[PDB]
């Protein structure tokens, strides 16, 4: 009913949902491709493969389980999916795969078979799915030299560099219990999982704490990776944002409301209370863009995402944007903010309240790592309709205003101007 | 006739206009500063288009 929290050695989470028709359990490691190394990149989905790899999946398939599977910067998830009576089959199949079997997955022919597999799937990515290789590379020179760089899905460098002894060096100092927890999410009570879980004895390396490095860190760069063979053109753009229980957490989330994301084709889309809208428009600048506040443990992103065919006025699209950004400093309108915070909600609803249990998971998992507990919509909520202008007008006041960027892209990106240009408009001029 | 207001106001519009040299100078290099230490990599691309 406010989800709940105990811990007996293992931190056992678990959220109720009374009208679910499907349950879910897993795990969350809190330390993710951000606490990997230069020449070990990957590592953490590499691990992921091996999990789904046909042989775990089919024997999890006799017994009417699904698996889930993730990894993000800060943390590294286990997840398993099926109907809620069966809880003791999730229970029991989790136990196998991370204390009782070790190299029964850890095959010379189950890990040559996924590594070999994770490497066509990693060049597809940098291959054809422009958008998130701009965004993932737009990391790498952002935060370059530290934690966040390292590309979630590992580089195919580090990648076809590492075998099983590097699976488990990764394994044995970071998939500990002082690191994880586990997750009930769907149909299932609290009083269902912690019985089940206390059941079972055991315990793996306690303990031990896993590992730290240098705390990340951000400056202003560029990296791009022009290809006029490509159709459009593909540009991320962002500031030092904000981190995850940072102050301006939510100021920061609802700024990036207000300019919000674009599809110039949904007729729905061209008709947005948007101000940026009323420029881009004209010539069509652009085919879409996004927007974004990424927050992460220790640094954040915010900045923006689009995609082009328009060659010749990419000069323009970009700077009509981070024009629109400087009035968040100086002359944003109040009844832009009431949109914001209404569209915010709309928004971190459907992210928070979806009808499928895995995402809760996941939610859950790496939020009650890194502050404890998770926050309710009512909490978030709270804040979010605090929020003056004055909110948002000291916030970009700092975070926005004559602050270093962070480009990247590729595709037909010879109009994509300089770094002394772009960043330059980052502020307007003064009496 | 003017020879002594001359060197006088020579004076001051050199050390003012030397100055407006070195600092025109000093802010070149900034501006330039991304191109300068801007550094490339090439990479050799998969034979297929």
């Amino acid at each position: 009913a406010e989800v709940t929290q105990l811990s007996n050695g293992i931190v056992v989470a678990t959220e109720h949902n009374p009208s679910a028709h499907t349950a879910s359990v897993g795990v969350v490691f809190g330390s993710g491709a951000a606490n990997e190394n230069p020449y070990n990149n990957g590592v953490s989905n590499l691990w992921k493969n091996i999990f789904l790899s046909k042989e775990n999946s089919a024997v999890a398939a006799k017994e009417g389980l699904a698996l889930s599977s993730n990894i993000s910067r800060d943390f590294q998830s286990y997840i398993v999916s099926s109907l809620p009576g069966s809880t003791d089959k999730s229970l029991d199949f989790l136990n196998q795969s991370f204390i009782q079997q070790k190299a029964n997955l850890l095959s010379s022919s189950n890990f040559e078979a996924t590594k070999k597999s994770v490497l066509k799937q990693v060049q597809d990515f940098e291959d054809n799915d422009h958008p998130n290789r701009v965004l993932e590379h737009l990391h790498s020179t952002a935060f370059q030299n530290t934690p966040l760089s390292l590309p979630t899905r590992g580089t195919l460098e580090s990648l076809e560099n590492l075998v099983v002894a590097d699976l488990e060096s990764f394994a044995n100092n970071h998939f500990l219990n002082s690191n994880a927890v586990v997750v009930g999410t769907g149909n299932i009570k609290h009083e269902d999982l912690v019985n089940s879980i206390e059941s079972k004895n055991l315990s793996l390396q306690t303990g031990t704490k896993p590992v730290l490095k240098k705390k990340a860190a951000f400056l202003g760069s560029e990296v791009r990776l022009r290809d006029d063979t490509l159709p459009k053109a593909w540009i991320s753009l962002a500031v030092e944002g904000e981190p995850v229980n940072s102050p301006n957490y939510f100021v920061a989330k609802l700024a990036a409301q207000i300019f919000g994301s674009y599809n110039a084709f949904e007729p729905a889309s061209r008709l947005q209370g948007i101000k940026l809208l009323d420029n881009i428009q004209e010539y069509q600048l652009c085919d879409n863009f996004n927007h974004f506040s990424l927050s992460y443990k220790d640094s954040g992103l915010w900045g923006f995402s689009t995609a082009t065919r328009n060659v010749t006025m990419i000069d323009d699209l970009i700077h009509f944007t981070l024009k629109q950004w400087n009035r968040l400093t100086i002359s944003v309108t109040d009844t832009e903010v009431e949109r914001a915070k209404s569209l915010l909600k709309l928004q971190l609803g459907q992210l928070y309240e979806s009808g499928n249990p895995v995402n809760d998971a996941n939610l859950l998992g790496a939020e009650v790592l890194i502050k404890g507990s998770k926050l309710s919509l009512g909490e978030a909520f709270k804040k979010i309709d605090a929020i003056t202008v004055k909110d948002v007008k000291a916030w970009a006041g700092k975070r926005l205003w004559d602050q270093d960027i962070a480009i990247a892209g590729t595709g037909q990106i010879e109009g994509l101007l300089d770094y002394m240009r772009i960043r330059s408009d980052m502020s307007m001029m003064r009496w | 006739p003017e020879h002594d207001e001359r060197k006088r106001l020579g004076l001051k519009t050199v050390i003012i206009l030397s100055s407006l040299y070195l600092l025109s100078i000093w802010v070149k290099k900034f501006k330039w500063a991304g191109i300068k230490t801007r550094k490339f990599v090439f990479n050799p691309p998969k034979p297929r288009k």
